[PDB]
C-alpha cells in the first residue's frame, strides 16, 4: 500500500 | 525579507535536512503572502519529510511493540507516544499555519491548501485516538471534499493535483475508512479520466501523470484484490 | 538502569532516530562501570552515526558554498548556514571526546578496549580536525595524531592484524595520514604495510573474523590503489 510522491573512504 | 528565508530552506534540503526547513518556511508563511508554487512545493517537501521520518519511525515502534510477548513494552510504547507527540506537535504546527493563512487565501491554491490540510489530519488519524479520531477524519474529508468540488470543476483531468486529492483521498478511504470500493470507485474516475486526455499531457506532466496513475493502478490492484 | 537503556538504544536505532540512542548510551557511559563490547559496539554506532549526518551535511553545504563563490550576499548566508552546522558537529564530537576522555578511556582495561576508545578518540578529532581551521587545526590534529599512534603502539603488540580492529585502526589511520596530515605517502606505506602484515596471515582468520577482516582489507586495498593511482 502506497501514496503519492514529492572519492575517499573510511571505516 | 521572504526570499532571504526561501532560500535558507533552499539549502537546508540541500544539505538534506528538512527541520530547518520546515522550520523556516513556517516564517515564510507567516507573512501571509501567497506561497506561490515553488515555496509551496518546498513547504509541502518540507512538513513531508520532517514527519515521514516520523511516519517511519512510529511504524517501526509500533512493529516492534507489536512483537513484544514489561519494561520492554511499556517502553517501546513511551517512546512511541514520544514519536507520536512529535508528529502531533508538527502537524498541528502545519494545520493552523494553513487556516491562519493559506487556507485563508485561486483554485489551485485553494485545492492545493486544502488537499494538505486533509493529509495532515490523515497523519493524525494514523495516530489519532479517542473519539477525536472522527473529528479529525471529518476535517480531512472536508478538506478533501472542498478540494475535490474545486478541482473536477476547475481542474482538468491532466492536473496533477486533481489526481494528488483522489489518490491520497483513497489511501484516506482503505486505510483509514477500510472502504474499498469507495477507494477505487475516485480511483478508477480520476484514472480513465486522465486517460481520456493521456496524449493530451503536458511534456513533463507525462512521467508525472503516468507516475501517478502507476500508483493507483497498483493501490488499485491492492484495493481490488 | 543502563540495562533499560541498552533497549532504548537498540528501539531509537531500529527507527532511525540515533540521536536518542546515543543520548541513551552517552548515560550507559556515565556509569563508569566497564562497557561490555556489545554496548561498546552500539555506542559507536551511535555517535558515528549522528556525526554522520553532519558530516555529510557539512560537505554538501561546503561544497555549495564553493560552487557558487561569486554570489555574493547568499554566499555569505551560506556560509553563515554552514558555520550554523559545523557548531552543531564541533559540540557532538566534544561531547563524544569528552565523554571518552573522563569515562571510558580512563577505565579501559583490555587492550582491545584501550584500542578501541583510543582509535575513536583519534576518528573524533579527525572529525574536529576536518572542520577546524589554522591553531584550531593543529592542535586538534596534533592530539588526534597523538592518540591514533598511542593505540597504533598499543596495537601493535596487543593484536595481530588478524583482528578486525587492529585493521580498522589501520584503515583509519592511513586515512588520518592521507586526508589530513597531507602525508600521502606516509598513508599508502602506512596502509600497505598493514596490509600485507594481514596478507601474511589472511587464511588463518575465523569465520567472522574472515569476514570482518575482508571487509575492511578491501577497503584497505581500494584506498590504496585510489591514493596509488
Amino acid at each position: 500500500s502506497s501514496s503519492a510522491p514529492n572519492r575517499s573512504a573510511s571505516e | 525579507d521572504k526570499n532571504e528565508l526561501v532560500q535558507k530552506a533552499k539549502l537546508a534540503e540541500q544539505a538534506e535536512r528538512y527541520d530547518d526547513m520546515a522550520a523556516c518556511m513556517k516564517s515564510v508563511t507567516e507573512q501571509g503572502a501567497e506561497l506561490s508554487n515553488e515555496e509551496r512545493n518546498l513547504l509541502s517537501v518540507a512538513y513531508k519529510n520532517v514527519v515521514g521520518a516520523r511516519r517511519s519511525s512510529w511504524r517501526v515502534v509500533s512493529s516492534i511493540e507489536q512483537k513484544t510477548e514489561e519494561k520492554k513494552q511499556q517502553m517501546a510504547r513511551e517512546y512511541r507516544e514520544k514519536i507520536e507527540t512529535e508528529l502531533r506537535d508538527i502537524c498541528n504546527d502545519v494545520l493552523s499555519l494553513l487556516e491562519k493563512f493559506l487556507i485563508p487565501n485561486q483554485a489551485e491554491s485553494k485545492v492545493f491548501y486544502l488537499k494538505m490540510k486533509g493529509d495532515y489530519y490523515r497523519y493524525l488519524a494514523e495516530v489519532a485516538a479517542g473519539d477525536d479520531k472522527k473529528g479529525i477524519v471529518d476535517q480531512s474529508q472536508q478538506a478533501y471534499q472542498e478540494a475535490f468540488e474545486i478541482s473536477k470543476k476547475e481542474m482538468q483531468p491532466t492536473h496533477p493535483i486533481r489526481l494528488g486529492l483522489a489518490l491520497n483521498f483513497s489511501v484516506f478511504y482503505y486505510e483509514i475508512l477500510n472502504s474499498p470500493e469507495k477507494a477505487c470507485s475516485l480511483a478508477k474516475t480520476a484514472f480513465d479520466e486522465a486517460i481520456a486526455e493521456l496524449d493530451t499531457l503536458s511534456e513533463e506532466s507525462y512521467k508525472d501523470s503516468t507516475l501517478i496513475m502507476q500508483l493507483l493502478r497498483d493501490n488499485l490492484t491492492l484495493w481490488t484484490s
